[PDB]
């Protein structure tokens, strides 16, 4: 009942920021805030009465909320939103990200700021629908719909410091992976329904109804390779990742930008939710490949990192690392992987999303993101460099923050499923060390490698280190306490465990 | 050695195909009318050739 | 006791020669010509496979590609009129400049 | 046979244009009024468009040896009246500033709606060869309509050379058909023969050169190379004309022809024209990678959108949700072109002269026309497939007739011709929003605005809400 609002208020938001922007520059911003304020508030409202801790595992379909009206009755296509723990927890992050971007862009007063309020809103309300939608074609609607938004942000509002020519090659490289990507899985869903249609007789594309679908060894292949090669492009798995740090460094200069669609959040869950559920042997099938794609993502963006000259780079190389653990994760069968891989996603979405509010902000202070062209800034600044010394610890798998209680229940479940491919991961682990201490040495130790950050530095506003000690500590409760959202995921995992492990 | 991304330059490499592609086909489009004639003429010949061989 | 294959065959080399026509020359005039060519081969064609079946389908077909023949010479030979008028040349070759 | 008037009131389009064409003819030869000419012509478009409901309402059945009316004759009827009245709202104002006779102009429009017409309707090869002329002769006039224009005159001259050298190889491929099967019409292509015989060799080099002739009017490779250049050369409404009304009803009329004839079945013909089709969805789309000018993109992109629509030809005996997907998806591409030619005509209109540079100059167009900026990125959006968007819908629909057919490799043409597509597409998207440089005033300039307007709402709507046009699409099922 609250689903179709929740997918709805952003765009109504959007709007209203849209056309609000008459009363004035600094009334869009305000506008943007209760929209996600109230988005947040029904996703905790929801994470409230659902009672996902006290939830049972039922078996593939169980959702705590359903909602069902027909769209295009002729496919029998339906605006079709579902939502059970994962979900509602994706859907929470997503909102308190949102929430991070409306503060983060607070200062724009930019000529267009209606417009670019309505982008990142639409953008959150796709997001919001892919992690919402179990109609396979509202999914891929969603999966394509979070990408004109994106794509004109990164080509209109970008990098100024760069040329336009630079911020257009890589939003148009951005698009078409993701859109190539999603027409293929647009192919594997029309043949899916296509065979369904022919075994039984209906014309579906619903979740539920295709789980069932009798399929011979070599079509589920197929249509596992064009799920997952979605799936990969926007995880996203090597080798086809460069569009996330080409879209990284041209993105806009504010960092909320960064935070609202360009963090990955939605392909591990479409991993999770479709490909082992639609095509369990197939999956099966193709674990040792996957699992040692995620080997090499996680190796070849720690090395990636390591090789940056820009913090930006950096840390969307960190991102494919992380990326990577969370892909091995997910091809294991094991519910303490599964459950581990839900908190990684959730710390990495925090720590990242610390991260480039940190550089953006250290951004607007010098002017550049070269590492050569500074250095010892610790003494410069007042709370920025301690503050991006805590993320750096934390994207690196420090414990006391969620980043190493995820990856290490991911490593655990691996090793009760495969040794070898767990420890050359926490060899990859010790390269996550490597290259967050050196980046932390280049960046705020040393003397000051040129003129700009030799002089004392401004300060960093109220607002903007209230919502980086917010990411602080939840980051903190994440690593000391993460039952309750570990109670949250619980049932959906186990049901998506028991029917990966139970039909092959 | 890897710091020039090696594996994003070998997936933008059917980019670099496509514009080689595209800047060899666009030498059909000369202008020439009788060239456009010929052209007709030789995918005339091709269909008709095709068409008698299957 | 005429053959339809002879007649076709003799339709088909007046249409192939003029496209060769139509190809080889550079003049408009002569292209022109080809043309009249090959669409008055089709039609000796349409008249011959009318004369086959013992159909008058073939004299109708026949009349409307004469109507059409007609027609886009008059076409044609307006434009080529205006391309003497303003090129004081027929050469085909000249008139090439949107490419690519 | 004879003629009843119920057969005259299905044939209510068709006499309602060519009395339109007379009356507008008569008033010429009273006195020279472009804008009562102009007024009398959409009056007339207008009549036959509302009289398509009486022809819905007198039945579907074969008026004469040659026509047959359906609700497929009925929605082609409506796109090419829909595209001609387009035309002629985006011809005034480009018209307002010709110094020659402007009242030529929309008899021709009148007379080449006319031969669509006759296309939508046509079940009988003759028919199918004087709609065809009838279609192009008056798009012989209309594209060098400003003659003294070099560039009108040499896309005059190509078209009318090009387009006579297709219409002989269509009339030899017609001639060899009918020397085969002895019959004209379409339900007798291919009858006589019979246990497993269909590919009778004449008859397959009949249809071949037929392949020729159409492929040539719908810009498939290799017949394609004219498709820049008369694009470009010709006035943007004639362009506007070109690339729909004309594609549309010679789409319709081969669909007709390839669902009706035995021999459309062939193995043969299918893998021709999946060659064909493979090739035209890849060279339009790699030719349009470095295309400055908009009309020679536009044309490479009918060349992959009519690449599109063959791939959904050829699964016609396969599928029967064939004629959906194409009379959908060329609903989606007649309002996606029109907005884009609508917005190219509009910028380029009044003509300012013969001796002047007719350069569109799309960058940074959001800056001083905002309305129309955003109708042109709604409709390069559109022609990308992307989703929210009518072209997407179509696409889709392209793409689940292939997978029911498995045309895998055409499926594949499709994937990475969208992929070039979505490359220069965003690119004229994004230079429509940069910054540039340097660089109306009457209600018919604003009836050609509400026509784009209209058509972007229209590609919006439908692109979230495709299901009415799914209906009727429905609804204009032919002949069994
Ligand atoms: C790992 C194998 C298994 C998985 C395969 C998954 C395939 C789908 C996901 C990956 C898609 C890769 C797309 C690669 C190109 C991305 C766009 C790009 O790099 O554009 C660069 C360039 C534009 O930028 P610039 O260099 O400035 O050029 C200006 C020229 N005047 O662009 C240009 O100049 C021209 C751009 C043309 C359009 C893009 C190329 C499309 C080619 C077909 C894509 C479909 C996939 C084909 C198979 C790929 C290899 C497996
Ligand atoms: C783009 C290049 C083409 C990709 C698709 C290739 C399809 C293909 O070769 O399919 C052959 C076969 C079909 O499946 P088949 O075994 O016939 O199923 C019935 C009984 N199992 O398929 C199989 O047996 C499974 C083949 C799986 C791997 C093919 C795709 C690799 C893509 C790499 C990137
Ligand atoms: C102990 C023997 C038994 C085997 C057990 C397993 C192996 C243990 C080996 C431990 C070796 C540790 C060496 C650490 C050196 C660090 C100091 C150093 O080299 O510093 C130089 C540089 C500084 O970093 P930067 O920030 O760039 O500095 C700015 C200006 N210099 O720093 C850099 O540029 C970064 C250097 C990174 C070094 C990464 C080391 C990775 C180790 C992987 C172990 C794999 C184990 C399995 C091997 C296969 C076994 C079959
Ligand atoms: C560059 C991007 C674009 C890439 C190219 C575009 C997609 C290419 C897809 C190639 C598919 C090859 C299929 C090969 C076998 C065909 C003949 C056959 O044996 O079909 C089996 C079956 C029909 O027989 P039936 O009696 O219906 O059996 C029911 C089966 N359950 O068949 C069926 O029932 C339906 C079979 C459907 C097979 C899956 C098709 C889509 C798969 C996803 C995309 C391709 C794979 C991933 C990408 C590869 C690398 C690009
Ligand atoms: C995805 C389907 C289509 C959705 C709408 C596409 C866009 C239509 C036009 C909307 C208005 C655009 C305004 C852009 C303003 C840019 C300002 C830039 C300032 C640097
Ligand atoms: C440059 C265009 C490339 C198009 C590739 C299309 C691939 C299709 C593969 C189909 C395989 C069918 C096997 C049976």
């Amino acid at each position: 009942m609250l689903l179709p609002w929740l997918i709805l208020i952003p765009f109504i938001g959007g709007f209203l920021c849209w056309q609000t922007e008459r009363f004035g520059v600094k009334v869009p911003r305000w506008i943007a805030l209760i929209t996600m304020g109230l988005t947040l508030a029904l996703s905790l409202q929801l994470w409230l009465q659902g009672g996902y801790s006290l939830t049972q595992s039922a078996g593939i379909p169980q959702w705590q909320s359903e909602f069902d009206m027909p769209w295009i009755p002729r496919f029998g296509i339906s605006i079709h939103l579902a939502i059970d723990g994962l979900s509602l927890l994706m859907v929470v992050l997503t909102g308190l990200l949102g929430v991070l971007a409306v503060l983060c862009s607070w200062k724009e007063i930019e000529k267009y700021q209606g417009f670019f309020h309505l982008n990142l809103m639409w953008i959150l309300g796709g997001v919001i629908g892919v992690f919402l939608a179990i109609d396979m074609f509202l999914f891929f609607f969603f999966w394509e719909m979070m990408l004109v938004p994106m794509y004109f942000l990164i080509a209109l509002w970008g990098h100024k410091a760069s040329d336009g020519k630079t911020r257009i090659t890589a939003a148009t490289k951005f698009f078409i992976y993701t859109q190539a990507s999603g027409l293929v899985m647009l192919i594997a869903i029309l043949a899916l329904v296509f065979v369904h249609y022919n075994a039984t007789g209906v014309w579906t594309f619903n979740y539920e109804e295709l789980l069932n679908t009798p399929m011979s060894s070599g079509v589920e292949y197929l249509l596992m390779l064009g799920f997952f090669i979605a799936f990969a492009v926007k995880m996203p798995v090597v080798p086809l990742h460069g569009w996330l740090p080409d879209a990284h460094s041209q993105a806009p200069t504010a960092g909320s930008v960064d935070l609202a669609g360009i963090l990955l959040k939605t392909a591990a869950y479409g991993l999770l939710r479709f490909s082992l559920p639609l095509f369990p042997n197939a999956s099966a099938e193709f674990a040792p490949i996957a699992m040692w794609l995620g080997v090499i993502g996680i190796f070849y963006g720690a090395w990636m990192a390591f090789a940056q000259t820009d913090i930006k780079r950096l840390i969307a190389y960190t991102s494919v690392s992380h990326m990577g653990f969370v892909l091995i994760a997910i091809y294991t069968g094991s519910q303490l992987a599964y459950q581990g891989a839900v908190i990684q996603m959730i710390a990495h979405g925090l720590s990242a999303a610390g991260l480039f509010i940190l550089c953006g902000q250290l951004y607007e202070r010098i002017h550049t993101r070269d590492m050569r062209m500074m250095g010892g800034l610790w003494s410069k600044m007042k709370w920025l460099p301690a503050l991006s010394l805590f993320f750096a610890v934390a994207t690196l798998g420090m414990p006391g923050t969620g980043n190493f209680v995820g990856e290490f229940m991911i490593l655990f479940g691996s090793f009760q499923v495969v040794p070898v491919i767990t420890v050359i991961s926490t060899f990859g682990l010790v390269f996550a060390s490597v290259y967050s201490l050196a980046m932390l040495h280049r960046a705020y130790f040393g003397k000051a490698k040129s003129q700009i950050a030799s002089q004392e530095l401004p300060g960093m506003s109220l607002r903007e280190l209230f919502m980086i000690l917010l990411l602080v500590v939840l980051l903190v409760l994440l690593g000391f306490y993460p039952q309750p959202i570990l109670d949250t995921s619980h049932s959906a995992i186990g049901n998506i465990q028991q029917w990966f492990v139970n039909s092959v | 050695l890897l710091k020039r991304d090696p594996l994003n330059s070998m997936m933008n490499i059917p980019a670099v195909l496509s514009r080689f592609a595209g800047k060899g086909l666009l030498l059909s489009e000369n202008g020439y009318l009788r060239w456009y004639v010929a052209s007709m003429s030789i995918g005339a010949v091709v269909v008709l050739a095709l068409l008698m061989v299957l | 006791m005429i053959p339809l294959q002879h007649g076709l065959i003799l339709a088909a080399i007046l249409f192939v020669l003029g496209l060769t026509g139509l190809v080889i020359r550079r003049n408009l005039l002569f292209m022109l010509i080809g043309l009249e060519i090959m669409i008055n081969a089709s039609a000796l064609a349409f008249v011959v496979a009318g004369s086959y079946w013992g159909q008058t389908d073939g004299q109708v077909m026949y009349i409307l590609a004469i109507s059409l023949a007609a027609a886009e010479a008059s076409i044609g030979l307006a434009l080529l009129l205006q391309l003497h008028r303003r090129r004081q040349n027929l050469n085909i070759d000249s008139v090439s400049e949107m490419r690519g | 046979m004879t003629i009843t008037p119920q057969n005259l009131i299905a044939l209510l389009p068709l006499l309602i244009v060519g009395l339109t064409v007379v009356v507008v003819m008569l008033s010429i030869a009273w006195r020279r009024n472009h804008f009562l000419n102009a007024t009398l012509s959409v009056i007339g478009l207008n009549a036959a468009l509302v009289s398509l409901w009486f022809v819905g309402q007198a039945g579907a059945m074969d008026v004469t040896p040659l026509m047959r009316v359906d609700g497929f004759a009925m929605l082609y009827t409506g796109l090419v009246l829909l595209a001609s009245l387009a035309t002629c709202t985006f011809a005034y104002p480009w018209l307002e500033g010709y110094n020659d006779n402007k009242d030529e102009f929309y008899l021709l429009v009148l007379i080449a709606a006319l031969g669509g017409i006759l296309l939508a309707n046509a079940n009988h090869l003759a028919s199918l060869f004087l709609g065809i002329e009838l279609i192009s002769l008056p798009l012989f006039g209309l594209v060098g309509y400003a003659f003294r224009q070099k560039r009108s005159l040499e896309a005059s001259i190509k078209y009318t050379i090009l387009s006579a050298a297709a219409s002989s190889f269509l009339l030899f491929g017609m001639a060899l058909v009918y020397a085969q099967s002895g019959d004209l019409s379409f339900v007798a292509l291919g009858k006589n023969l019979g246990d497993g015989m269909l590919n009778e060799p004449l008859l397959l080099a009949g249809f071949g050169l037929m392949i020729v002739g159409l492929g040539f009017k719908l810009s498939l490779v290799p017949f394609h190379l004219w498709t820049p250049d008369v694009y470009q050369g010709a006035p943007a409404p004639v362009s506007t004309f070109l690339a729909t009304a004309s594609k549309i009803a010679i789409f319709g009329v081969v669909m007709r022809l390839f669902l009706y004839a035995p021999v459309g079945d062939s193995e043969a013909i299918r893998v021709v024209l999946a060659i064909i089709a493979f090739a035209s969805i890849i060279f339009g789309n790699l030719m349009a990678l470095s295309q400055t000018n908009i009309k020679r993109l536009l044309g490479y992109s009918s060349i992959s959108h009519l690449g599109y629509l063959l791939v959904a030809l050829i699964a016609l005996q396969t599928g029967e949700m064939s004629m959906e997907a194409v009379g959908v998806y060329l609903a989606g591409y007649l309002f996606s072109s029109l907005g884009a030619f609508g917005v190219v005509s509009l910028m380029s209109s009044p003509y300012r002269g013969p001796d002047a540079d007719s350069l569109f100059s799309y960058r940074g167009l959001f800056w001083h026309r905002p309305i129309l900026a955003a109708v042109m990125t709604v409709m390069m959006l559109s022609l990308a497939g992307i989703p929210m968007t009518l072209g997407f819908i179509g696409k889709f629909y392209v793409l689940a007739v292939g997978v029911q057919a498995h045309l895998w490799w055409l499926v594949g043409a499709v994937v990475v011709g969208s992929a070039i597509g979505l490359y220069y597409y965003l690119r004229v998207a994004v230079s429509l929003y940069l910054h540039a440089p340097e660089q109306p005033s009457n209600w018919q300039y604003s009836a050609g605005g509400i026509v784009v307007l209209i058509s972007a709402l229209l590609v919006l709507v439908l692109g979230v809400w495709p299901q009415p046009l799914i209906s009727i699409v429905r609804l204009a099922m032919p002949l069994m």
